């Protein structure tokens, strides 16, 4: 499995973010520590 | 892309009714997690803190999740750790929260697809104040006396206000009693207050001088006219002091004086913000908690209008006081600066294109391009062979029209037609029957300066043409190829009866479309590479086989002093588990005339996709994964990276003539070491099992003869060919097979736009349920995997 | 200014204007003194047709130095040609694929230097081409003109033949004049 | 044993496979390098085997024996208990460690 090209069916993945951007820089008013949470309402393992 | 098994109570994959708490600390920096309120024994640390950090969730079809960011944008189900702030405080008062895809080159709405350019930046929210530097501004002595008056008048502007707010003079200040010891005459004022007022007035004077404004004392008789205000006895406190602020109601300010007042207010705001930042304060959302949280440390534009006026009133009072005394201010015009603009790199412009197999070699074809955002965009036809790293139409591979400047591009630029505006529709027609190309803007033909409708004519067909468009920064467009000609807007007005058919006419399924993405990738150096050349040197009895890299066009008028990123074609994979010889070796010889300070030599993993004009080992992608015990004691710490190299500068510092650097890798232990001229350097790296490392040299050329890979051998160390090719594993003869070739990084590539996309749905559930993201319909694709490149 | 309004709401005045312009242009093409007189007028009076054509941009980077009277006139910018070029979309308007077949036939007949009556007779014989509107290969044109009124009298062979004859004459002569202009 | 079990999704922790029982398990086996070589979920057919009959390789059977009902776990079968010097020709190379994402669907 190192000479012939491989093929395989892969699930498509997507990323999602809120509108929150945090940075660290000298002489900036940004606060360093931050926190958030995610609630998982439903996961269907092995859908495909 | 390497998982590290972390220890937790009730370990299990994320499932329904799971609450994941994520904590970030840019101070260390460190990223840590919690599952259902229970800590996870591990964290990330020592990563690059450049750029902006945002929360993110990656998912495939079949999930529903809810972001909780505190406040009204989500109710936290667990107490944040002490000192950690909810994410909703990172928004500006103007900004409204939303959920968006991380990267996006297209947006579909109700079956209409908009092709997007690139966004220049994001919501930085980093003020980084830079007030005018008045340290070198020297206050003229003759302006001090008037200044000494103004601050005194400023003192009145304080004291009277204390009377107007109900404050009463007392020995000791009391908030409940509205008391303050400072409620006294300027002469009787404490030394600290007078020093503060004098320092503020001197700062203002230096700010005015630094702006270039010229102060002229032209009204000596105005000071006599100026009078105070006879405040009644109710103002005076028990001490016997009654404020006498100067009567400045009659004073009027010019528009230039108003501009000066506004600029002074902005400068004062920036100075105060810098002072607060130095004090440890930080911007907050509608909270002024004394833990160095102030909601006003923002840019002046975003500042509250009331907050602006709070100090603008005092600044205008000072300006009117100055005008009354006769010190007129004359600022200089700002047009003397003569500003300029920058040029957007070709890597940041996004090309969209129809697939080469749809190229047309005959007939008359028509397609439209709607410009949602009027701006820097180009549209036209492209030959198979058009490259994504060259501006559309700057060569002979594309015939385009640019409507922002009203030009036409083919092997150059020529003014043609007229510029467009938002909501315009460009109809592009090609007549391959008689080699003609026509454009229309809103159903009206665009004609050249000579009155001809033919934007282009008399071209060689060769392979054919496909529709192409190029979108700049923040630009949007809609390419309509005619899959439904009734969706055309000006096809019937100009295009239908003239014999032009929609490009995608009599087609059953949508047209495959490609785009250009900026993902740097190593590709083999061609025989026609314009900058570098590679020569193979066979291995003799003493000299091992070599690959000599030299600069084609250095020292001439076409010299390009830019970095070169070279890699070897085949990798050297470490063993899957760690504990005849298991060590591999290769060397690099840098010829005389190549400065060793501009040469980095080592290994790169397959996931190295960095390209920049200036390279530096300090600015490298890295991270450390710490794994702790049940009590948090660290029992492991893994450091990742994608570039294990050494700098020639450090070697020469610890050490004209050619310089030889040898790189050795213990595969059984995954240990990388380096040695310059036999002596072993102290720079050693450790890598995990199953790690593929390609030999790599990154250098800025200073001579025509650059360097050479030497695929030699030494005792207890295999040659590179032996470690790469299993056929020569037993054979100890060094070899350089034709599959082993030198590759260089190229920064842009074509990439196929997927036929279908995940249907993600976002929605604000409520003020306590946060934001919902769901994806339910499954999607898949058949991927082809190139094994060596991983 | 009014071409879009005429196209979206067809009427009889627009068609009559197209017929008049086409007839004048045809007389201009056939006649040889007409073209010479127009050119003489344009050159002698120094009329710049580009003002009346493209008057409705590289100036800062151009220093013109060559000018000749012979370069003041060209068939491309002639108003007689340009008016027909701008009124042609009002004459081809609402042409179904059958009418396009008839127009192609008429242009082919004109290519052999036949009179109007001969072409009208040929269109009268080959009046079965209208069924090309029912072809499957050109089913994509069936609803292009749905928004337009598409309101007309009962089908008449003579009117269709005359309309196709005028359209084909104008198109053929325009193509003939424009071909030499190409390099 | 030669199998290392790493839990993914817990089961009941009480019902374990016994002798003369069919273990209907859905699995996904790949090589130690990340190259998948088998998966019963692609075929839509759970794999059935009986404990104590030596139908399957030793590591797989031991891992399913340790697993409980409705449990999804990762089993690492070393070459000692999964082929070894002689593997499946054309599928599994010699002396290859195997990794199975095994779910114990049913005990019937």
């Amino acid at each position: 499995r190192n000479l012939l090209l491989q093929t395989r069916l892969i699930n498509d993945v997507t990323s999602i973010r809120p509108n929150i951007f945090l940075g660290v820089a000298e002489g900036s008013a940004q606060y360093k520590k931050w926190y958030f949470e995610l609630i998982i309402d439903q996961v269907d393992p092995f859908l495909t | 892309r390497i998982p590290r098994a972390v220890a937790s109570i009730n370990l299990h994959l994320l499932r329904s009714d799971d609450v994941v708490s994520c904590c970030l600390d840019l101070g260390v920096p460190s990223i840590s997690f919690r599952i259902n309120g229970q800590p996870v024994q591990g964290m990330f640390e020592n990563f690059n803190t450049d750029g902006l950090f945002f929360p993110v969730v990656s998912f495939s079809a079949g999930v529903k999740v809810r972001f909780l960011t505190g406040g009204r944008h989500g109710e936290f189900k667990f107490l944040p750790p002490s000192g950690y702030a909810p994410c909703y405080e990172a928004l500006l008062p103007k900004e409204k929260m939303r959920l968006e895809p991380v990267k996006e080159y297209k947006r579909d709405a109700e079956g209409i697809r908009d092709l997007l350019g690139t966004t220049q930046s994001l919501s930085q929210a980093s003020f980084i104040p830079c007030p005018i530097d008045t340290s070198q501004v020297v206050l003229p002595p003759h302006l001090e006396k008037i200044r000494d008056r103004l601050a005194e008048n400023i003192h009145e502007l304080w004291g009277m206000n204390k009377i107007e707010l109900g404050w009463t003079f007392g020995k000791i200040r009391d908030d409940n009693k509205r008391q303050h010891p400072c409620l006294v005459e300027f002469s009787k004022l404490p030394e600290t207050e007078k020093n503060y007022n004098l320092q503020m007035s001197t700062e203002t004077l230096k700010t005015l001088l630094a702006l270039g404004c010229h102060i002229a004392h032209v009204n000596p008789a105005a000071e006599e006219d100026l009078k105070k205000v006879k405040l009644p006895k109710n103002y005076m406190m028990s001490n016997g002091y009654k404020p006498a602020p100067l009567d400045l109601s009659d004073v009027k300010l010019l528009p230039p004086q108003e501009v000066l007042v506004d600029k002074l207010a902005e400068n004062a705001h920036n100075v105060w913000a810098k002072d607060r930042i130095k004090q440890g304060w930080t911007y907050g959302i509608q909270q002024d908690l004394k833990n160095k949280r102030n909601p006003r440390l923002v840019p002046y534009a975003l500042l509250d209008e009331r907050t602006k006026k709070s100090n603008r009133d005092s600044l205008r009072e000072a300006v009117r006081t100055f005008v009354g005394y006769g010190y007129n201010i004359e600022p200089s015009d700002q047009e003397l600066a003569d500003p300029a603009v920058e040029k957007v790199s070709i890597d940041k412009i996004r090309f969209f294109r129809v697939e080469w197999s749809y190229a047309v070699r005959s007939g008359k074809w028509y397609f439209e391009f709607e410009v949602v955002t009027g701006g820097d965009m180009r549209v036209g036809w492209a030959r198979p062979g058009c490259r994504p790293d060259i501006e559309l139409g700057a060569d002979d591979q594309a015939f385009v029209f640019e409507g922002s400047r009203g030009q036409r591009w083919h092997q150059g630029s020529g003014y043609f037609g007229r510029t467009w505006q938002p909501g315009d529709v460009v109809g592009c027609m090609i007549n391959l029957d008689d080699a003609s190309m026509i454009f229309t803007l809103n159903g009206e033909l665009l004609i050249t300066n000579k009155g001809s409708e033919l934007a282009f004519a008399d071209y060689e067909i060769e392979n054919g043409f496909v529709p192409i468009c190029s979108l700049g920064l923040s630009q949007i467009g809609r390419m309509n190829l005619g899959m439904d000609a009734s969706t055309f807007k000006f096809y019937t007005m100009c295009g239908l009866q003239e014999g032009f058919e929609p490009f995608a006419v009599n087609m059953n399924r949508d047209v495959a479309m490609w785009f250009s993405k900026r993902l740097p990738t190593f590709v083999n150096v061609p025989k026609d590479h314009p900058h570098i050349e590679v020569v193979r040197i066979d291995g003799t009895m003493d000299s091992p086989p070599c690959l000599k890299v030299t600069h084609k066009t250095f020292g001439t008028q076409n010299s390009n002093a830019s970095m070169i990123y070279c890699r070897l074609s085949m990798p050297v994979e470490c063993h899957s588990s760690f504990s005849t010889t298991t060590q591999c070796y290769y060397a690099i010889r840098i010829f005389a005339g190549q400065d060793p300070s501009c040469v980095w030599v080592g290994w790169v993993t397959p996931d190295y996709h960095l390209y920049s004009e200036k390279f530096d080992l300090n600015k490298n992608c890295t991270v450390t994964v710490t794994l702790g015990d049940e009590r948090g004691r660290v029992h492991e710490s893994v450091k990742r990276s994608n570039c294990y190299m050494v700098w020639g500068g450090d070697i020469v510092a610890t050490s004209n003539v050619d310089l030889e650097i040898g790189c050795l890798v213990d595969l059984a232990m995954g240990m990388l070491s380096f040695s310059a001229n036999g002596r072993e350097l102290g720079t050693c790296y450790q890598v995990e099992p199953n790690t593929k490392v390609f030999p790599a040299v990154f250098l800025q050329p200073t001579s025509t003869a650059l360097f050479q890979f030497e695929l030699g051998k030494l005792k207890n160390a295999m040659p590179l060919s032996a470690a790469i090719f299993k056929s020569e594993e037993k054979n100890p003869v060094p070899q350089c097979p034709p599959r082993l070739d030198v590759q260089t990084i190229q920064p842009v590539l074509w990439s196929r736009m997927p036929s279908s996309f995940l249907k993600v749905e976002t929605e604000r559930v409520s003020e306590r349920h946060g934001w919902a993201v769901q994806c339910l319909e499954p999607l898949q694709m058949m991927a082809l995997h190139i094994p060596e490149e991983n | 200014n009014n071409r879009s309004n005429w196209l979206k709401s067809p009427s009889a005045d627009s068609d009559q204007l197209f017929r008049m312009v086409a007839e004048v242009f045809i007389l201009w093409c056939k006649s040889h003194n007409f073209k010479r007189e127009e050119q003489n007028f344009v050159i002698q009076n120094e009329i710049n047709n580009l003002a009346f054509l493209t008057g409705d941009g590289g100036q800062d980077q151009e220093r013109k130095k060559t000018k000749r009277r012979g370069d003041l006139y060209s068939i491309q910018t002639s108003l007689i040609v340009a008016a027909l070029k701008k009124m042609l979309p009002i004459g081809l308007n609402m042409c179904t694929p059958g009418d396009q077949e008839l127009i192609s036939l008429a242009k082919s007949r004109y290519s052999y230097r036949d009179t109007d009556e001969e072409v009208k007779e040929h269109l009268r014989n080959n009046l079965h081409l209208q069924e090309k509107s029912d072809d499957p290969a050109v089913k994509w044109q069936l609803n292009l003109y749905k928004d337009v009124l598409k309101s007309e009298e009962p089908f008449n062979a003579e009117k269709t033949i005359e309309r196709v004859q005028r359209i084909s004459a104008a198109v053929f002569h325009l193509e003939q004049v424009e071909q030499p202009l190409r390099s | 044993a030669g199998v290392e079990i790493e839990t993914i999704s817990p089961g009941d922790g009480r019902t374990f496979p016994k002798k003369g029982q069919t273990c209907v398990v859905h699995y996904t086996g790949m090589l130690q390098n990340g190259k998948k070589f088998d998966s019963s979920r692609d075929r839509n057919k759970p794999f059935k085997f009986r404990i104590g009959k030596q139908e399957v390789i030793k590591g797989f059977e031991e891992g399913a024996a340790q697993m409980s009902l409705g449990q999804r776990a990762k089993l690492t079968c070393t070459p000692d208990v999964a082929y070894g010097a002689t593997g499946h020709p054309g599928v599994i190379p010699p002396n290859a460690t195997l990794i199975f994402d095994v779910e114990l669907l049913n005990l019937e």
